[PDB]
């Protein structure tokens, strides 16, 4: 009876209703996944199609915060760009006072202290964005971290948010991940990406893919469709 | 339960804390006043004096200057606030530009200050009103009023409080244009309204008259005691 | 089910702004008229008792020398906007050596149309009729407490804004002279007043490039009265 | 209205009584017993600390936290908001000590703290202190024992008691303790009134007896507590 | 008793009780973890664990062991989101005392300065009480090791051996009888009793890689923990 | 946060101040004081709600609190709630001596403290002061003056007062006692004794539960006579013989 | 009903209704269709008036030289952002001496409206801005919503019953990329003519039109400026 | 606003109505009065008619009491429906 | 079952349902004559309803899509006259959250106005007229909102 009003108050069951509503708020958004190979980290984003809707290559949830770091985000898009600028401004403070690459561990920790703080106050509101953080460096290596709206900082080799299909991360164990060079990895993930998330719910869709690792020498950028072209090349013939 | 809004206001067409503050106005102490070419008269009653206390602490009339007189109706709590407030306002006005602005600066001060006093958050509107008394320059009278909404207005007659004090202003309209040509009858109007207004005790009644530019003094029970006797005689002349 | 009054209700829109529109019901009405020769505007003071002094309450004030204005609803609510708007046009003549004409006054007030807020205050329900003569000649503009400025050549406010404008929109055809609209307004005036027309009841606002200022005069207010 | 910066949450009941401040007295009543005695040379305090589990050692956490070398003190009821005003009193007692150059009396600690403690209750958005402080010490050759309350009202008692059944222990301290006695005799009846609501087991860690000497406050170790009270009182 | 909107904010009750604060009791239950502290003569040993629902779990990132100072570490319970915001505050005042004071840190009274910030969290108008539970060890000169467990009510608490949490209530029951009587404590004796006190609760007794045993003993005063090597040897040493 | 606000500052629908009406219910209870006109002096008396005899009474003046060597104020209400206003007005009385070097008159002294209590009532939603205290002193203009404070922010100043509950039988008797001033300072105190003896709940006129402080006008020291309770008992038994003499008539 | 009181509450479905209620203010605006081709862009709005004599309210207004925009919804919060829109324009025109690409420009507006949609007591901004501007890569058509999500497109339609324009667009908007300015404007108003009731005009002065290009500076076209655009067209069928 | 005279049309057959009465004049003075509150208009018309011993009721007669019946009955409650569901 | 009982207004049936659920549990022959259940809201659901003999097939019904909303309105009208000259695309996309039963009322209101119109023939614009009619809400318009 109103225990979900103030974000600064607990609940009769001893948890935060504001976070419980924030966890499923990210689930209604389209799927954005991530995975890390040995020398690199892979990102992906699904783009839903209802009517048209608009130009392809628009408002992609894939963003680039820093040289070696990138953003695979889900949920409300405007709240993601705000966290994109905060992570960009935080990356600007590190490159200024220090001048080298910001470690992914503490970069996620800075955002972990932010996302957690907004959930504590009833004035502001929690975040409806659950994103993926991953990076690779020559002196660090490939790490991937999963951040949740509750403010828990941690990471696995892979995680999945967005829509509830979750079958696109199943075939990854059926293929070589840490053994592969991250090159063929791009086209190996996209097979079931097309199969599952059936066309009954959404007639058409579109896929974005991004990668950062050794082949780019630590740089992060979205893999072009024309180069190396084998991304969507092998994806169409792997549906069976 | 309790369902109400505060500010502002209500779709029903009337405000909340404003017109309800008018109830805290009309419930104020009964007071009257008039304007004249020379001597302006005022009055106050319904102070509920028990005869056992000091009259100077319950005095309802102060003066910012000898030219301008203050008359208010309501609780005496916010009074000294405005007394401290307005006196510093007319002081800082006395400070620079020695010649003061005439009657349009001071009447819009408390009025506009009370209007913005209902504007910003954390400010509770005053439930009291006031009517400025005095004389304009070049021998003209000056009187105005304060409204909970901050609207300044000039009256030919001051009628507030109970329905008995409204008769005092009704008697002024019976003097038509010419009356009064003597100050005796103009003071006697307060001595006549003393019986009509309130409990007719002859105690809570107090008045002061400012003739032209001369600073008024509180009436001592000699003049007003002599004019109280002619008030009953003048009413007997009409019989 | 009152949430913050600023919170965009289920319908939805602001509560207090929706309330402040009803605040026009508690106050008098006016009638605007515009013509190529000049702009004439009329009002009614709504005298409750003879104790009311006519020059005490005036519903027409001139913001700038050539720019008149008309208030609505309460008085002191507009008085804060009225008096502060006079500072605007004067500083514009300081920087640019030219006064605001009929336009830069609008955007000045349009920027401050809604300044209200709870955190970081209360919006006024007073409608404003902006008259004046710009480089384009005599012009009359209108705005509402909601904050959206829409150009209204001849506009009426008050609780009579519904009825008074209905017959007024028909008579604004460009073939009508200014002199025909002057006597057309008093026809609606005598219908919307319960008390017989007297020198203290109504006032007029007329501004022209040649005749000024004007503003308005005294004893010429009573001439349009006896002609009723 | 206004900001939301925590305006006062304390209102007046139809009878005029305080709402949340009187509820803080329930925490004092639902707290732990603490007693003190002002007699003759100095003031003697007897508190009660019992471990809820056998794994708790009383040698670390100390109930008595003296404000000054010559000023002792104890508390009753509720810790978290208690240490806030304690350390605040440590910073506040310095202005009197630096400017006036003097071992500030307990009466001035009462005037300054209870004024801020009353201002703390007047400030809303925060729960009032549920701690009833017993202020003692020695000043101007004559010691003092003063009792405060969550509302800020300060009293003066020869022998006072707080906590569970404080009205019953107050009558015992009214009868068994009267006029004034030596500090040794003051420790005696201070433990006897503490053994009233105490359990059937009394050891060095179960009760701790503070004493304010004319030479200034000296906190007795659990050694002297088991030596005098064994064999309590 | 409850009257009005008191249920919807953090304040007292008509009976003087608390609701929000007492709803933080089960705020640890969603995490479902356990931490027990055992201290010896010259040593102190902490026992904890972690849950691995998926093979993607990284041992380093999901590690629940937090190190405040080289000489003094710590551990948390409950939801890990609120714990991390208290981690830097435990590091903050640490470095403040290392800088200004320049010695072994308030091994006793440090829980007062931490609980003060923890009370500010509770004393704030509208803010989350942060129900994470802080647990510290300690090292002092000729005082032996110290063990301290703080709770987010704003008070300082610590003793020889203390266990508080979901299932920690049954763990202290064995420690009361195990310590005394009369007994001493050696290095391996405290490590062996870390499991036996939990053996009175659950102790599924599986591969040690999931459980983490914190240990501090005075030889080199610096706190530290081994990896997987002899912890299993201490697990097979206690069982003969 | 609009529902959590109880609208303390804002008025009641009935025209009364909602917070102040429940405030003055505490003034009718708790503190009890009195005042009367007296020539070449002024007297003050109060009865303690702490009157339980287990206190040390080492505070000397308690309910009688003396703000300045030349001025005292009898307080009715919560002690520490009033103690915020004591030192405040004490500093207001002291800052007056700083920029002037002349004793603060009683008129503007009351209007200064009443506005401090009024500021919390008009805005901020803060808890208003439920303390109503008296005022005594002397000035070179109006001479002896008596005043009272109200929680709404108004000065309740008159030449007489009824505070806060009992003294009832003496109240109407004070209107028959309205004859203005006298001394013989012991005669005016004798009239105060029949008030404390007759109208007390346990009666008996307990000496330890009440304290009488009198201000005697003196040039230029203005000596305040604080009775040591040794001369109160003989002052109590002084009018008890007169009260026994007053009943000899009928 | 007690859990629906505040703004901070997420619905049992996890949606904040305050943004949805601000979406209603955008729908009540006039029907307007912004669009771009692969060469030149054309945006069209609709003027409304409360009374007959009242001049038709303008929507399309020029801000940047190469950036035209329409407006719908709350005018107050629009004029606020309008002064903020002029700011960032002259900012880069002063320090950088170059204009701002619409891509990164609108990213600042989305972040400007993020704070009022978060903190308690703050309100979102109903916004109907349809932005058309030219960076080095050509024209862009974005959208504006109280949720602060801008979508790059060739064309969009907002306002009252403006979804009917998209249905005319989806087939035509793909074929409108190759058409020069002349026929594009008259084909543009052909989309909004079914958005108005078919039984009445659709006059000259009740509609807003503007055109901007790489080498063409954006100019407001209204009243008689629409006469060459409305002439030489076919009426709607029955 | 133009429909308040329709409830006055059925009430124009009540008792004896003078031809000088204008129903459009008093309609605007009583907002949100429906047919119930203006049923009292023609009631207070005949009410004070017999109180004053007169027969018919002119417009100015009862409307002077109508401006009272709206305001004096709005002192305790102004009869809003907005606050019911809100 | 509320939380604190007893009891609700559903007493006889909440014992009846859990008895309807009981004979499915204790008695195996009850697997005969399958029973269909229907609810208008998921807010209150008894966890005991999960069983083979009890509720098994569960599919959440959201608001039908634009293709389905256009369909159902035509397939509810197969029993009656359907107006020609219909794109079916415009009436489909303009429907957001509108109920299927309200789509029947669209052809009702469009058929009710056909009376006063004098012609029983309807146009494609009449659909979207009655579609926006019933929802969102009725009947007012946006003013004073700037
Ligand atoms: N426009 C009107 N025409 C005729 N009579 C009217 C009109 N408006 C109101 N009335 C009369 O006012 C009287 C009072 O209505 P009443 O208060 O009984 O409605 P109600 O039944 O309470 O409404 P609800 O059921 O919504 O609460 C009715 O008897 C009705 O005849």
């Amino acid at each position: 009876t109103g225990y979900d009003l103030s974000a600064s108050t607990f609940s009769p069951d001893g948890r935060v209703f504001q976070v419980e509503y924030a966890m499923k708020a990210v689930e209604n958004s389209s799927t954005a996944i991530g995975i890390r190979c040995k020398d690199g980290v892979v990102f992906g984003v699904e783009k839903l199609v209802l009517s048209k809707l608009y130009e392809e290559g628009s408002n992609k949830r894939l963003f680039n915060v820093d040289r070696h770091v990138g953003m695979a985000v889900a949920g409300l898009l405007a709240d993601a760009r705000s966290l994109a600028d905060i992570a960009r401004e935080e990356a600007s403070n590190f490159r200024s006072n220090f001048g080298y690459n910001i470690p992914l561990k503490h970069l996620a920790d800075r955002v972990a202290m932010y996302v957690h703080a907004y959930t504590l106050y009833s004035a502001v509101r929690p975040f409806g964005c659950s994103f993926m953080l991953g990076s690779y460096s020559v002196n660090d290596g490939a790490q991937l971290y999963m951040i949740d709206p509750s403010g828990v900082s941690y990471g696995y080799w892979g995680c999945a948010i967005g829509k509830a299909r979750q079958a696109a991360k199943t075939e990854i164990e059926k293929l070589q991940m840490k053994e592969m060079t991250c090159r063929d990895i791009v086209k190996e993930v996209a097979k079931i990406i097309y199969i599952v998330h059936d066309e009954v719910k959404d007639k058409a869709f579109e896929l974005e893919l991004s990668w950062v690792g050794e082949l780019t020498n630590g740089r992060h950028e979205i893999v072009p469709k024309d180069i190396r072209e084998e991304a969507e090349k092998y994806a169409k013939e792997s549906l069976k | 339960s309790y369902d109400r809004a505060i500010t502002v206001f209500s779709p029903d067409g009337h405000l909340f804390q404003v017109e309800y503050a008018q109830e805290a106005v009309k419930k104020g102490s009964t007071a009257v006043g008039v304007r004249g070419r020379d001597i302006v008269v005022l009055g106050v009653e319904k102070k509920s004096v028990a005869k056992l206390q000091d009259e100077r602490t319950v005095r309802k009339i102060c003066a910012l200057d000898d030219n301008v007189c203050m008359a208010f109706a309501g609780l005496t709590a916010d009074a000294r606030i405005v007394i401290n407030r307005a006196r510093v306002e007319c002081q800082s006005h006395r400070l620079t530009v020695e010649d003061p602005v005439t009657v349009e600066y001071i009447t819009r001060y408390i009025a506009s200050l009370k209007q913005r006093y209902t504007q910003s958050n954390g400010r509770r509107p005053f439930g009291i009103s006031a009517l400025i008394v005095g004389f304009d320059f070049d021998g003209t009278p000056r009187l105005y009023q304060t409204d909970p909404s901050g609207t300044y207005h000039a009256w030919k007659a001051n009628a507030i409080g109970r329905g008995a004090k409204s008769v005092r202003e009704f008697l002024e309209k019976n003097y038509t244009d010419e009356a009064i040509e003597t100050d005796d009858l103009t003071i006697k109007l307060v001595i006549k309204a003393l019986l009509e207004v309130v409990q007719s005790g002859g105690k809570n009644i107090e008045l002061a008259v400012m003739r032209r530019d001369q600073s008024l003094k509180i009436l001592n029970p000699e003049e007003i005691e002599k004019y109280v006797a002619e008030i009953e005689k003048e009413k007997e002349e009409n019989e | 089910y009152d949430r913050g009054v600023n919170t965009f209700s289920p319908e939805g829109r602001l509560f207090q702004v929706e309330y402040a529109i009803e605040a026009i019901k508690l106050g008098s009405t006016a009638i605007g008229i515009q013509t190529s020769e000049g702009v004439c505007l009329a009002v009614e003071k709504r005298i409750t008792s003879p104790l009311m002094e006519p020059s005490s309450i005036e519903k027409i004030v001139e913001i700038d020398a050539h720019i008149g204005c008309a208030m609505s609803g309460l008085i002191a609510d507009a008085k804060t906007l009225i008096d502060k708007a006079r500072v605007e046009t004067q500083n514009h003549w300081f920087t640019y050596n030219e006064t605001m004409t009929v336009e830069s006054v609008t955007q000045a007030v349009s920027n401050l149309a809604l300044q209200f807020g709870e955190e970081d205050s209360r919006p006024f329900g007073v409608a404003l009729l902006f008259g004046g003569v710009d480089e384009k000649g005599p012009q009359l503009f209108h705005m509402d407490p909601s904050g959206t400025f829409v150009q209204c050549d001849a506009r009426a406010i008050g609780s009579a804004s519904e009825g008074a404008q209905s017959s007024l929109q028909e008579v604004y055809h460009k073939s009508m002279t200014l002199k025909e609209a002057i006597k057309s307004s008093l026809i609606i005036l005598k219908q919307v007043m319960e008390e017989k027309l007297n020198a203290t009841n109504i006032e007029l606002a007329t501004v022209q490039p040649g005749q000024n200022f004007h503003m308005f005069t005294k004893e010429e207010l009573e001439e349009v009265i006896k002609d009723i | 209205a206004e900001r939301g910066y925590s305006f006062s949450l304390t209102t007046f009941s139809p009878s005029g009584k305080l709402v949340q401040i009187e509820y803080a007295l329930a925490a004092v009543a639902g707290g732990a017993p603490s007693v003190g005695i002002k007699a003759a040379n100095g003031v003697v305090l007897a508190t009660e600390k019992k471990q809820k589990s056998i794994l708790y050692d009383e040698r670390s956490v100390h109930k008595v936290e003296p404000i000054t070398k010559h000023i002792g003190l104890v508390y009753s009821g509720m810790g978290p908001d208690y240490r806030v005003l304690v350390h605040r009193a440590r910073k506040l007692a310095q202005q009197y000590y630096l400017v006036y150059q003097e071992p500030i009396p307990t009466a001035q600690l009462v005037q300054r703290v209870a004024s801020v403690m009353q201002e703390y209750t007047q400030s809303g958005g925060v729960r009032p202190f549920g701690v009833s402080l017993l202020i003692c010490g020695w000043n101007e050759g004559r010691p003092y024992l003063f009792q405060s309350d969550p509302s800020g009202a300060y009293f003066a008692w020869k022998a006072t008691a707080m906590g569970k059944n404080y009205v019953n222990g107050k009558t015992f301290l009214e009868k068994r303790y009267n006029e004034d006695l030596e500090l040794e005799d003051a420790i005696h009846t201070a433990i006897l009134t503490l053994k009233e609501s105490f359990e059937g087991q009394m050891t060095e860690d179960n009760i701790e007896v503070g004493i304010c000497n004319e030479a200034g406050f000296r906190r007795l170790t659990p050694t002297e507590v088991k030596d005098y009270l064994a064999a309590i009182a | 008793s409850s009257a009005g909107f008191d249920r919807h904010i953090t304040i007292f009750s008509p009976e003087g009780r608390l609701y929000q604060v007492e709803y933080a009791f089960k705020a640890i239950n969603q995490g479902g973890l356990t931490s027990v502290a055992v201290r010896g003569k010259d040593c102190a040993v902490i026992v904890t664990q972690k849950k691995v629902p998926d093979k993607l779990l990284d041992s380093s990132t999901v590690t629940h062991l937090f190190k405040i100072t080289e000489n003094i570490g710590c551990v948390m319970t409950g939801m890990t989101a609120d714990s991390r915001s208290q981690v830097q505050r435990a590091r903050y005042e640490a470095a403040n005392w290392k800088y200004k004071y320049g010695y072994e840190i308030p091994v006793d009274m440090l829980c007062k300065r931490i609980a003060d910030i923890s009370q500010v969290y509770t004393q704030n108008a509208e803010m989350r009480p942060l129900g994470c539970c802080m647990i510290l060890i300690g090292i002092d000169e000729e005082q032996g090791p110290q063990v301290y467990k703080c709770d987010p009510a704003g008070y300082y608490c610590g003793f020889k051996a203390t266990a508080a949490g979901v299932k920690q209530t049954e763990s202290t029951s064995f420690l009361e009888k195990k310590v005394k009587k009369k007994f001493d404590w050696t290095f391996e004796q405290t490590v062996e009793t870390a499991i036996t006190c939990l053996s009175t609760v659950l102790s599924i007794d599986f591969k040690p890689s999931e459980i983490e045993v914190g240990v501090v003993t005075v030889e080199n005063p610096k706190f530290r923990i081994l990896t997987e090597a002899e912890i299993d040897a201490h697990l097979v040493a206690l069982a003969e | 946060s609009r529902r959590y606000d109880s609208r303390t500052t804002i008025f009641s629908p009935e025209g009364r101040l909602y917070q102040v009406e429940y405030a003055m219910e505490a003034i009718g209870h708790a503190g009890t004081c009195l005042g009367i006109l007296a020539n070449d002096g002024v007297l003050l008396a109060a009865e303690r709600r702490n009157i339980h005899k287990l206190l040390d009474e080492v505070f000397f003046s308690e309910k009688i609190y003396k703000l300045n060597e030349d001025m005292a104020c009898s307080v009715a209400g919560i002690t520490s709630d009033a103690n915020v206003l004591t030192n405040e007005l004490r500093l207001i009385a002291q800052r007056y001596l700083l920029q002037y070097q002349e004793p603060i008159p009683c008129e503007q002294l009351v209007t200064a403290l009443c506005d401090i209590k009024q500021a919390y009532t008009q805005f901020g939603g803060k808890r208003p002061f439920g303390v109503s205290l008296l005022y005594i002193g002397w000035d070179k203009h109006y001479g002896f003056q008596l005043y009272q404070s109200d929680p709404s922010g108004n000065y309740g100043g008159w030449k007489a007062t009824c505070i806060g509950n009992n003294s009832a039988a003496a109240v109407s008797m004070l209107k028959q006692d309205y004859k203005e001033g006298e001394m013989t300072l012991k005669s005016a105190l004798a009239l105060a004794i029949k008030v404390l003896n007759k109208t007390m709940d346990v009666s008996k006129l307990s000496a330890e539960k009440v304290e009488i402080a009198t201000l005697t006008r003196e040039n230029g020291k203005t000596v305040i006579r604080v009775l040591k309770q040794k001369e109160v008992e003989q002052l109590i038994k002084k009018h008890e013989e007169e009260e026994a003499k007053a009943e000899r008539e009928k | 009903n007690q859990y629906d009181n505040d703004v901070t509450v997420w619905s049992p479905q996890g949606r904040i209704h305050q943004i949805e209620y601000a979406m209603e203010a955008v729908k009540q605006g006039s029907a307007t269709v912004g669009l771009k081709s692969k060469t030149h862009a054309v945006l069209v709005a609709l003027k409304r008036a409360q009374s007959e004599l009242a001049a038709h309210q303008k929507k399309i207004l020029h801000v940047d030289n190469h950036i035209g925009i329409s407006i719908a919804g709350l005018t107050a919060d629009a004029r606020l952002l309008c002064n903020f829109m002029r700011q960032e324009c002259l900012d880069s025109r002063f320090v950088f001496d170059r204009p701002l690409p619409v891509s990164r420009l609108v990213s600042l507006i989305g972040s400007k409206t993020q704070i009022p949609t978060q903190r308690y007591g703050r309100r979102p901004y109903g916004v109907g801005l349809l932005i058309a501007g030219y960076d080095d890569m050509g024209p862009h058509i974005f959208q504006t919503c109280p949720s602060a999500n801008y979508f790059d497109c060739r064309a969009m339609s907002i306002g009252a019953r403006s979804q009917s324009a998209r249905t005319y667009l989806e087939r035509h908007m793909s074929e409108f990329m190759e058409c020069n300015l002349n026929e594009l404007v008259k084909h543009g108003l052909r989309a909004l003519r079914e958005t108005l009731p078919a039984e009445q005009d659709l006059t000259t002065k009740n509609v807003s039109i503007g055109i901007v290009g790489k080498d063409l500076e954006f100019t407001i076209y209204d009243d008689d400026d629409v006469s060459p655009f409305l002439e030489g067209l076919e009426e709607r069928p029955q | 606003l133009e429909g308040r005279t329709h409830i006055f049309k059925i009430h124009a057959r009540s008792m004896s109505v003078e031809r000088d009465i204008r129903f459009e004049l008093l309609a605007r003075l009583c907002p949100n009065s429906t047919g119930a509150e203006i049923r009292s208009v023609c009631t207070e018309a005949g009410m004070f008619a017999i109180r004053a011993r007169r027969k018919i009721a002119t417009e100015k007669d009862f409307l002077e009491a109508v401006n009272k019946v709206i305001k004096s009955y709005a002192k305790f409650s102004a009869t809003p429906r907005y606050m019911t569901y809100n | 079952k509320r939380f604190d009982s007893e009891k609700a207004g559903d007493r006889e049936v909440q014992r009846t349902m859990l008895e309807l659920l009981n004979q499915l549990d204790g008695f195996q022959p009850n697997t005969q004559v399958k029973v269909i259940a229907a609810t208008n809201r998921v807010d209150i659901l008894d966890p005991a309803l999960l069983r083979s003999g009890r509720l098994d097939r569960k599919i959440e019904f959201p608001m039908p899509n634009e293709e389905a909303r256009a369909r159902i309105m035509q397939i509810h009208s197969r029993k009656m006259n359907v107006s020609p000259d219909v794109n079916y695309e415009e009436l489909a996309r303009c429907t957001d959250d509108f109920n299927g039963a309200q789509c029947k009322a669209v052809c009702v209101e469009a058929g009710m106005i056909a009376l006063r119109r004098g012609a029983t023939e309807l146009t494609h614009e009449d659909y979207m007229e009655g579609i926006l009619e019933v929802q969102a809400k009725k009947k007012a318009n946006l003013q004073y909102y700037a």
